[PDB]
Order: C-alpha cells, then structure tokens, then sequence
C-alpha cells in the first residue's frame, strides 16, 4: 500500500489522491531461476482503517531453490522507479532477496496502480525507496510481525 | 482531491494465495504513518499452515 | 492437457502414464509488452472424462494494447521444448499471436508438469509441436468452439 | 504405468479467472483422441460476460 | 548462415533470394545465468563461395558457469520461430545446451536478417528446425569439425 | 568509470581501490523493444589520467522505434544495485530513456565489474544513484558534452 | 529474385571476438548443400587458443 | 589497497563500435572529481559521423 511512503511536496502523490474511493495494485514478480508470482490487492477505506483484499499465486519454483526450500533471510532495500506505461503508474524494481551462504537472488518487480478516484493528478518519473522487514516471527511463520518504510523522491 | 487521510491509520487485511500448487489465507492487522511513510502488522496463516515455502515472496504483497 | 498429444514410441508419455491418479501443470505467460499471466490446471479423471481446474490470472496488460483492445487474430503453431528442470519436466514455448494489421505479438510460454501417478518413466530432452484454433464464435465469445493438435517428436 | 486411456475420451472443465481486474468464469465440455494428439471443446462463459479482453490468451489453459 | 535450410516451395526462401548482393544477420544470445553475447555476420558470394565475417562478443558469464568452466556437451536441437518484425525478418528460438551431469541451460536467440538484394519476397510467419553439432575435435577445440542440418516448415 | 561515485566509508569501494593496476568492466544493455546492447571498457591509469579502451556493440533495433529513429530526449536518473554474483560485483539498474510525445522506454541494465588490484576489499550489498546528462551538443551530435553525477549508499 | 545458388557452395569464414574479456580469432573453411539445408566445416582457432570458455556457444554464429 | 587518486583527474577515451550495422569511433577528452562523484567530457565523433541512432544509448559507457 503506497499510501504507506512519504511523499515530498514536489511530487504528486498519486495514493493519499485516491481516497475516499480507493485503488488497486497489480504486481509480476519474476524471480531469476524460472519462478513468477501474480499479486494483486484492491485497497478500500472505512472510517480510518485501510482495508486490503490480496491475492497471491506462484509457479515454477524450482523444488530444490531457495524459495521452496526456505533459504531466504530478507529482502534488500530497494528504489522503485515510477512512471507512466500507457497511462498507467507503474512501478519497476530490481529486487533481490538475500539468502542463506551470504549470497543473493534477483527478482524484478513491475506494479501497475489503478486508482478509482476521479481528477487525480498524475505524477512524472520518480523513485521511492524502501525497506521492508520482518522484525520478528515464530517457528513456522505462523505468525509475523512486518513493518516497512517508504520515502518517494526525485533521485539526483 | 484533498487528501484527509489522517497522520495515523489502521490496516485490516486478508490474503488468499496458491505457491506451488500449496494453498493458504493469511489474515492481517495493522496500522501506519501515512506521512511517514512508515506501517507495520501482525501477520497470521489461518489456513495452510505451516507454509511450505518462504514466506518473504509474500511480503511486499501485504 | 498434453494428454492429447500424439507421442511416439521412443519418447517416454508422462502424460499418458499420469493415470489413475492424474497430474497437474502450472504455467507463466510473459508478453513482449508487459502483461503476465498466470495458469493453473488439476487434471483427474472419473471414467472415461478427464476433469480441469484452472485457473487463470492475468495483470498489468496496458490498457490500449492489443489484448484489452481485443486485437488478437489467433496463436500461431509453435513447437514446445520439453526438459527436465531440477527434476520437474518442463516445457518452454516461443508463442505468438497474430495480430489485426499483419503484425505479431509475442509470447514466452515456461509450463511445469508434475504428476501425481507414481513410477512414471521420465522422457528426455524433446519437442511437441503444436496448433490450436478457434473454429467459431459468437461475437463476444460468450460461446466458443476450440480445438488443438499435437505431436511429440525427437526434432532433426 | 500402463495406460488405460482409450482412444475416445471426454473431456469436462471448469475456468475461474480474472484479467487485468476483470473477473470471469468459464465452463468447458469437449472430447477428444489421445493418440492422435487432437481435442475439442464447446466453452462458455458463466460469468462476466462479455469479456472486454482477447480471449485467445485464455485458450491454451484450457 | 541460413540459405543452407531446405525450403519447401511455399514458404518464400529469403536466403537464397538475398544473391548475388548478400545478406547480413545480428544476434543477440540471452543465457539464463546472465551471459549476454551478441554475434553479428555480414555474408557475401564470390564464385561458388560464401564468406563470413563474423563477430562475436559475450560478456557477463559466472566465472564458474557451465560456459567458463567448459560444462556443455552439445546444443539441443531446435524449432526456430521465423516471422516479420517491424519489418524485418526475426528468428526467435528457445535454445539449451545439454551440460555434464544431465541437466539443461537454456538461452534465448533472436536473429534479425536483413537482405541487400532488391526486390526480396518477404515470407510468413514459419518455422525452421535445426540440429548443429560438433562432430570432432581436438583436446582443446583448437580445431574442430563442425555440422549443421536445418529444415524450414509450416508447422501443425 | 564508477571511480567517479562518492562513496560514504562505511561501504568499500570497489574502484578507488582498483589501481595503480585499474579495472574493467562489461554491460548489457537489454531494452524492451528487443535492442541488445554490450558495452565493455579497460580502464587504466597513466599520471593523473585515465585511459579508457571502449568497445560497444549494438543489435535487434526496430528500425522505426525509438533508437533509430533519434526520438530520445535523455536517460532519467537511476539507482544501480551493486552486490556480488558469483564472487564479481554486479550492478543491476532498472533504467529508463525518456522519449519525445513524453513516454518512458525502458533499458534493463547488468554491469560486472572486475579489479586487476590484489587484495581489493569487497562491498556488501549497497546502491549508487545516477544522473547522467548531456549537457549540450551540436546538431548531429558529432560534438558532444557529457556529465555524470553519481552516489554511493545504503538505502533505507 | 531467380536465385542461381547451386547444390553445393564452398564456405569461408572469420571470425573475431571476444568472450569474458578473452580476445580470440577463429578461420573456417567448409562447403554446404543448400537445397538439402546440409553444411558442415573445418573450424581453427588462429588467436586466443586455447579458450577458457565453452566453445559450443559460438557454434552457430559460424 | 590505500587510494592515491586525487580529488581532481583527467580523462581519455576512445569508443569503437557498430550499432545495427552502422560503425563508428569516438574520442573522449575530460576530467572529473572522484570524491565528488561528478565527471565530465567532450566527446567527438571520429568515424561514422552523422550517427544514424539515438546518442543517448552510448552515453552510460563513456
Ligand atoms: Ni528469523
Ligand atoms: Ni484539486
Ligand atoms: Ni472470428
Ligand atoms: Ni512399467
Ligand atoms: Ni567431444
Ligand atoms: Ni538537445
Ligand atoms: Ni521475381
Ligand atoms: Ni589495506
């Protein structure tokens, strides 16, 4: 939810524009070795709460990779660069997860954002850094506590 | 429009995904600081658990 | 459902032994202009009638392209190569889509087979060779007629 | 395995699915002859009609 | 160096049409380990004989890759996608080198030909089936005996 | 030449270390119309210059889009990933030229880069903001006056 | 064009490059069958022998 | 190893290349500031002048 990153004045901010109707994300994720993901998210408000209806779907990862075999220990920070694609903001990321061995596993990111709120003013190409962490979790992941920090920027 | 999203927001949310061909419902509740840019939740699996793969692909998806 | 694939001989059929108990594959679309998509399909069989479970999830297509505009003509005949990857059979396609205006749009097709019958014989590295059709249609294709042929082959 | 497919088999399906937003449903009953590598299918849409995307990206997921 | 494929007659050759001026082709070679080579020909005809300048560049290879490390055994045969881009005649082909211990590492071809010969008949969308192989060679491939055999087509 | 990126002291840095002996390093330049680029550069040390042998190798460009058609206004500033792959540092950069009719023409960016120096300490994971630009240039661009601004950090 | 290719054409070839920085030169002489879609020929490395690379991946730009 | 390279350098280059079968060299004069991450050049076009291609994608390799 990119609500969720400080955006400078300077910068048309696309996600706190979209209320109170909302918008929506749609995001490929492309990992190196042959596995991709479809998220998607359709962001809603009431009262003061942010509601998100997420699905997630993944294929073609290696049995043996780092993903079905657990080996990931974070994602490293990140800038997204925002632009246009046919009128659409999206994002594009070169992503990469840092693994166990002290090695690292590319993944590229391209989101697509939809808002549903009339008269939003577009932004030009821009970036946002991020930081996204798991600061604690039990065994099996059952349970986690996830935090993030997004800033938005014109780069330079 | 004139953004009246407040300096402190909640988050509700629910994720239904397939990795795999393993199936899951993760649930979450959260809050954050818009203009900070900042959020944090807590991240439950209510249905396939435990999962099978690393949960970190899942995460910028919340 | 590479079960309706001619194979010869020579080429051990993963598909044709994945029975009773049957096989699922999961399949990545990436086009040239951005848009993915993601396939899914658990094959059973009851009697005489194989059952399919897709699901299909499609995102960031841009909006004035060839697929939101309904542009598409047909797919071309491809020819499917067909491997093992870190012991899952595989298959990799160069897909394309004829387009209005005489003009192609690709595709890459990467399919993952696993069956869920047990002491299947894997085949080799080898090529499937492919053509499927719309025969007819209603003007929305709320009603459509498909067909497909298929060939497995050593290529030379 | 010693396959027991026969020569002539039907074939029932079932599409849940959603394209850049749009959600649709599809169902499918064809036949076809596994040894000779040739199907066909009459498919329909249950949901979400008519769909505003090609559907030829939809067709070899059937 | 294309104009050996058999052509059948209804697929215009545009090869053995591209004489006596030549043809030249470019390539770009994509490795799923991040290799990337580029290999260029500019083909002529004196007499009898065709000559060959070629290029060929590569970068970015794992130091321990199968490609430095001298793993591959032989490139699997293949199905190239022959049609019209931009237009231009393209060739994509998914391609896989077969490495010690059984397993595939794949690479995507695209090759652009370009005629100097006026009034070529440009073709379809086709196909174009190859098989290259290295019939023998010395302990350090100093010298070696190379082989290639390919057959356009229509597909099915 | 990333020697000349401010580099903060708590990332090492990987190119004021490399010399007297120097450095080289190799890029592919991947854009999403199917242009193929690879750029490689020796650099070498001599007093207080530095040399630069420069080889660049382009291919697979439509001839009506954006490059050969000299629609490019300049490349938007950028935020390289550096970490290692396979032991050698690697830069990954999403990229993006902007176009005339303002739209956004992406470049996919992999620069490996090797130091001929003995005992060059490595860097973790870390990134480098770019902003490159011309800064003026005649009418054909036979003339042309380049500047690069460039960042080291790590994120947040 | 009429093409006067004839069944069997001689080959020669250069070939120079450069690999993960290893600079080499490649000479080929061979002949082919253009109508059976047949060549074959005698590849020698003149400089940067021996490769330090798989020589597999130059194979088709001959 | 301890950097000696000074808060002020020169610059010499030389770029040959071939795009889409167009051949050019370029000579590169300049100077830079390493610790200020900043650098500049006048680039002239040797061979191959007019460039029938986009200067821009050459640019990142100066
Ligand atoms: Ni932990
Ligand atoms: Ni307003
Ligand atoms: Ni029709
Ligand atoms: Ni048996
Ligand atoms: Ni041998
Ligand atoms: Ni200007
Ligand atoms: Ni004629
Ligand atoms: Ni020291």
């Amino acid at each position: 939810n990119r609500v969720f990153a400080k955006y400078p004045d300077h910068i048309p901010d696309y996600f706190k524009q979209s209320f109170p109707k909302g918008f929506s994300w749609e995001r490929s994720l492309m990992f190196e070795d042959g596995g991709v993901c479809i998220a998607t998210n359709d962001i809603t408000l009431k009262g003061d709460t942010f509601f998100n209806k997420v699905r997630f779907d993944g294929v073609n990862f290696p049995p043996n990779g780092p993903v079905m075999q657990k080996k990931t220990l974070k994602w490293e920070a990140s800038t997204e660069k925002m632009y246009l694609r046919d009128g659409v903001l999206t994002g594009d990321i070169t992503m990469a997860l840092l693994l166990k061995g002290d090695v690292h596993y590319r993944c590229d990111f391209r989101t697509t954002y939809k808002s549903r709120q009339e008269g939003v003013k577009l932004p030009g190409y821009h970036f946002v850094d991020h930081c996204i962490s798991i600061l604690r979790h039990d065994k099996d992941y059952n349970e986690v506590k996830l935090y993030e920090h997004a800033v938005a920027h014109s780069g330079l | 429009p004139m953004s009246l999203i407040k300096p402190e927001m909640k988050i509700k949310l629910l994720m239904e995904g397939n990795v795999n061909g393993h199936q899951f419902v993760i649930e979450g509740d959260g809050k954050g600081h818009p203009f900070e840019g900042k959020q944090s939740m807590d991240l439950v699996v209510k249905e396939g658990a435990p999962l099978p793969f690393a949960y970190d692909i899942l995460t910028t998806a919340f």
